[PDB]
């Protein structure tokens, strides 16, 4: 079945996957493209000199190890598999509580 | 395919590593070379007699159990490797 | 042994289950039926 095929593909992808190493660990840098879809800017406080903003922060890179050529559909996995992939260590320098 | 050789290097580093023992437990006193980079001196709360400060707290010791020999000189690893090795338990006295 | 047969059922139920794929991943569209019961409309 198609479901078993996708499960086999995903299990093959995550097998032998080292999360400690970024894509191209011994080669050129990886390019991480950013998008932001600002939902709202809640409060602009003059007494704390801060401002709260809610955003849809999206990043897009290219990992060659997560490449499959069996199924032709763009897989959408549960949000818990992100604890088993490599994701860039992005941080906001001037944030206080997020 | 540097991924496989670097995975082998990492697994050799953590193979036989005890993160409950400081580096040089028997014949040495560990020397932690610290450093601070204050990115922003926060607002001094006069009511609470406190103050906030946002820092880049840097530490650096010498661990002889993490010597390797590969193509790269410095392994810029992920922040999740830092929990499998020994790291000093610096706490702020105040 | 009723707990034993129910444990066997629950173990057979998650045997080979992948919780990363929605039901009918490439063969259908999932249909989530929703409902809300407001216990208190806050301030
Ligand atoms: C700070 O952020 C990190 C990374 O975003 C969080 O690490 C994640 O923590 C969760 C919960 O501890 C981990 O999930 C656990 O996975 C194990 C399997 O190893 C499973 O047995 C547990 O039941 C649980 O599901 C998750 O793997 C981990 N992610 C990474 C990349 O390490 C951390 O929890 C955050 N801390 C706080 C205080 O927000
Ligand atoms: C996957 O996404 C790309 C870019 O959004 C799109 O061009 C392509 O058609 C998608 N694949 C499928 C099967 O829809």
């Amino acid at each position: 079945s198609n479901m078993s095929l996708v499960k086999e593909t995903v299990d093959r992808l995550l097998k032998g996957y080292d999360i400690r190493l970024r894509p191209d660990f011994g080669g050129p840098p990886v390019a991480v493209g950013m998008n932001i879809d600002i939902a709202s800017i809640d409060m602009v406080s003059e007494v704390n000199m801060d401002y709260t903003l809610t955003m849809y922060f999206q990043q897009a890179w290219r990992d060659k190890r997560l490449s499959y050529n069996v199924i032709p559909l763009n897989l959408t996995l549960d949000n818990r598999v992100a604890d088993q992939l490599w994701v860039p260590d992005t941080y906001f320098l001037n944030d206080k509580k997020s | 395919d540097n991924t496989t050789v670097f995975t082998r290097i990492l697994d050799r580093l953590l193979d036989g590593y005890d993160n409950r023992l400081r580096p040089g437990l028997g014949e040495r006193v560990t020397e932690v070379k610290t450093d601070i980079f204050v990115t922003s001196f926060g607002p001094v709360s006069d009511h609470d007699m406190e103050y906030t400060i946002d820092v880049f707290f840097r530490q650096s010791w010498k661990d002889e159990r993490l010597k390797f020999k590969g193509p790269m000189t410095v392994l810029r690893l992920n922040n999740l490797m830092a929990s499998k090795i020994w790291t000093p338990d610096t706490f702020f006295h105040n």
